[PDB]
């Protein structure tokens, strides 16, 4: 019913936001299968900055309280062929993220599964009739391997491995 | 991706053309590398047509979309290397470019086993072929006028970057006991530059 | 000024792991991603992945996913690449490389700078230092036979590098017993025999041995 994100420290309820987009990295190399793998961005604050779709919330991996697209999900990249270029996703409908104040945040599983379906449909326009698989972050530093965000003078780190574990046709 | 040809030989001053094909329209985002034996690949061309800083003008590249070309206008002997095209993470199989030149006969040397190696129970007999062309040569080991086959190993150097020749070594390995049971040790060489075979021999114990 | 200095050669057991380092100098380490590319003996080039030194993020080729770990140390501007579960087909030279800005933006994968490469051999054989024997001699040929060592490579110099012209160091051959062997020869004027001393310096870093071998006539 919901997807849970373990956070540290514990974000209070007034930190609840609307997910308005995210930023991805396409996995490189030969595929030996008709699939394309996407993970949270392996970049840094510059990939997020060139997205130009954030609002007033400093965050990695997911964009909170930002601006939404006007018609449908829009994906933008410098070079789609370049795996070292991050894929910026701007949603048309926001997805509520609610944190309980006890140390975890929750996202509707039906709403997120609807959102990834729209994203996977948009990536297939750029990469063809291939299976779209999202996987967790490949690794990195805490504030970038986790969905981290600022709220009320404090910086929180939320693991997102439950948001990126699905296969779509 | 794909590269054509897989290998080619050319004379000094010749025009060399190498073709690389991409599966998708990459515009001009193509790079070309030169890899000399024993060292890291070296970027020569970027952006399909741009030359890297310091690269001589005999190198150039062209193409756009899927079909690209790499061109050495006048081949020099230091240009012997394997050439790779590259788009993003994907490298082509490489084209190996070597040089054809005039026929050069091999100077042959034979080396008996050192008495120091005989203490370990083994004897190595060495036959040297220095600075020849073409690569094709045949080295036969003859012990008491008997052709040996199956107990020798050859090693050839990469083509010399100055004079475009090759060197070859063939090592016959026998046991010390087997070594003292024969007298005459010889290696006979057959090469295009030798009107007749050359045989370098020694007598054990001399 | 820009250089990438990698770690030496290494031998590892099948199924084990190996960790390769690559230290950067001459530029700001965090301004360029680090790429890793390998080359099997006599074969082409294969990219394994990159690492962002600002964030630690990585992107591996699917062929190496869940098998290779890339990390960095900014304080000494060094990148690391650890490959586990090694198989015989992992024997290769492992390169670190970074790009040079394209002037116009088409060179996000133009590796203009490479390290010297790290030869990693995957076998169960024991590291073994070489034995060094002389190949005793108007041109005369002489040389040194370097036999029974493992793994590769062995480096050869003559007269501490003062003798380079006429020097031919042959590629090593794997003998039937599973050990490596090579020869290094030099052609010199026959008049110099007895007057000029000829010494071949054999180095085999994997077993940490240096041999200074003077070759004399019989
Ligand atoms: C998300 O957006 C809706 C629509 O404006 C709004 O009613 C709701 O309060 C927002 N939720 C959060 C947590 O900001
Ligand atoms: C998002 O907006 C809501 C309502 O405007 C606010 O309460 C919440 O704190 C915001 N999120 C963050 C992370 O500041």
């Amino acid at each position: 019913d919901t997807i849970t994100l373990p956070c540290r420290p514990a974000p209070p309820p007034h930190c609840s936001s609307n997910i308005t987009g995210l930023i991805l990295t396409r996995q490189g190399g030969y595929s030996n299968a008709n699939t394309v793998i996407f993970r949270p961005s392996g970049g840094d604050w510059r990939d997020i900055a060139r997205c130009q779709i954030a609002g007033t919330v400093v965050s990695t991996q997911l964009f909170l309280n930002g601006s939404l697209a006007e018609e449908e999900v829009v994906i933008r990249s410098e070079d789609w062929r370049d795996n070292a270029k991050s894929i910026c996703v701007q949603l048309a409908t926001s997805v509520e993220i609610a944190c309980t104040g006890a140390g975890h945040c929750a996202i509707s599983r039906a709403k997120w599964a609807n959102t990834l379906k729209q994203i996977a449909s948009k990536l297939r326009e750029q990469y063809g009739a291939k299976t779209i698989i999202f996987k967790p972050s490949s690794g990195g530093d805490p504030e970038f391997v986790n969905h981290s965000f600022n709220c009320g003078g404090e910086f929180f780190y939320c693991a997102s491995t439950q948001l990126f574990a699905s296969t779509w046709f | 991706m794909t590269q054509s040809p897989s290998s080619l030989s050319a004379s000094v001053g010749d025009r060399v053309t190498i073709t690389c094909q991409a599966s998708q329209d990459i515009s001009n985002y193509l790079n070309w590398y030169q890899q000399k034996p024993g060292k890291a690949p070296k970027l020569l061309i970027y952006g399909a047509s741009n030359l890297e800083t310091g690269v001589p003008s005999r190198f150039s590249g062209s193409g756009s979309g899927t079909d690209f070309t790499f061109t050495i206008s006048s081949l020099q002997p230091e240009d012997i290397a394997t050439y790779y095209c590259q788009q993003y993470e994907f490298f082509g199989p490489g084209t190996k470019v070597d040089i054809k030149r005039t026929v050069a006969a091999p100077s042959v040397f034979i080396f008996p086993p050192s008495d120091e190696q005989l203490k370990s129970g083994t004897a190595s007999v060495v036959c040297l072929l220095n600075n020849f062309y073409p690569r094709e040569a045949k080295v036969q080991w003859k012990v008491d006028n008997a052709l040996q086959s199956g107990n020798s190993q050859e090693s050839v150097t990469e083509q010399d970057s100055k004079d475009s020749t090759y060197s070859l070594s063939s090592t016959l390995t026998l046991s010390k006991a087997d070594y003292e049971k024969h007298k005459v040790y010889a290696c006979e060489v057959t090469h295009q530059g030798l009107s007749s075979p050359v045989t370098k021999s020694f007598n054990r114990g001399e | 000024q820009v250089q990438l200095v990698q770690s030496g050669a290494d031998v590892k057991k099948p199924g084990a792991s190996v960790k390769v380092s690559c230290k950067a100098s001459g530029y700001t380490f965090t301004d360029y991603y680090m790429h890793w590319v390998r080359q099997a003996p006599g074969q082409g080039l294969e990219w394994m992945g990159w690492i962002n030194p600002n964030s630690g993020g990585t992107n591996y080729a699917q062929k190496f996913q869940d098998r290779v770990t890339m990390t960095r140390d900014t304080s000494v501007s060094t990148a690391y690449m650890e490959v586990s579960g090694l198989r015989s087909d992992d024997t290769a030279v492992y390169y670190c490389a970074r790009i040079k800005l394209c002037n116009g933006g088409s060179c996000n994968w133009s590796l203009g700078y490479w390290g010297q490469g790290s030869l990693v051999t995957v076998s169960s054989a024991s590291t073994k230092g070489p034995s060094v024997f002389p190949l005793a001699p108007g041109t005369a040929a002489l040389g040194c036979l370097v036999k029974d060592y493992f793994p590769e490579p062995v480096t050869v110099s003559w007269n501490s590098g003062a003798l380079t012209s006429g020097v031919h160091t042959f590629p090593a051959v794997l003998q039937s017993s599973g050990l490596y062997s090579l020869s290094s020869v030099v052609t010199v004027p026959s008049s110099s025999l007895g007057t000029q001393t000829y010494i071949c310096n054999v180095n085999h870093k994997p077993s940490n041995t240096k041999v200074d071998k003077k070759v004399e006539p019989k």
